[PDB]
């Protein structure tokens, strides 16, 4: 995939 | 609308939530990935002040200062960070009755570097049914 990783 | 009246009212308005993000060339001292603005706005720069009191984003808690205030446009925050998250947005209206506010969970995410910056666009329509004659004063006006 081409978005980053989330943070919570 | 009372049942011994004879009309009715109901009033549309178009707000317009977005984001951009791009990778910034240089890191921050924090390790911080990426640029990110995020806005509340109306459709062809149309004046949402008129029925708009402020706007509250509510950053992720590693932020300092995570609820941001925006009570005259733009309304919008620039920040800088190094991953996606949920943003709530809250837009309270100029209006003594409620509705006084209402809140979206907004999708605040980044794109790796090598993909393009992100543009992100969503719309949203508000309904507001027999509003008040000030309130759908202000509401029409914009």
């Amino acid at each position: 995939t081409k978005q980053t990783a989330r943070k919570s | 609308r009372g049942s011994h009246m004879a009309s009715s009212c109901a009033v549309q308005v178009k707000l317009e939530l977005g984001h951009r993000a791009q990778v910034r060339k240089k890191p921050t001292v924090e390790g911080r990935t990426h640029d990110w603005m995020v806005f509340v706005r109306g459709p062809e720069h149309s004046n949402i002040q008129h029925f708009v009191e402020k706007v509250v984003f509510h950053l992720h808690e590693s932020f300092p200062r995570p609820k941001r205030v925006c009570k005259d446009p733009p309304y919008k925050v620039e920040e800088s960070g190094y991953a996606g998250f949920i943003l709530p947005i809250e837009v309270y209206f100029k209006n003594k009755e409620e509705p006084r506010k209402v809140r979206f969970d907004y999708d605040l995410f980044l794109h790796l570097e090598g993909h393009p910056p992100v543009n992100h666009l969503r719309c949203e329509k508000l309904t507001f049914n027999n509003p008040t004659e000030d309130f759908r004063r202000k509401l029409l006006k914009a």
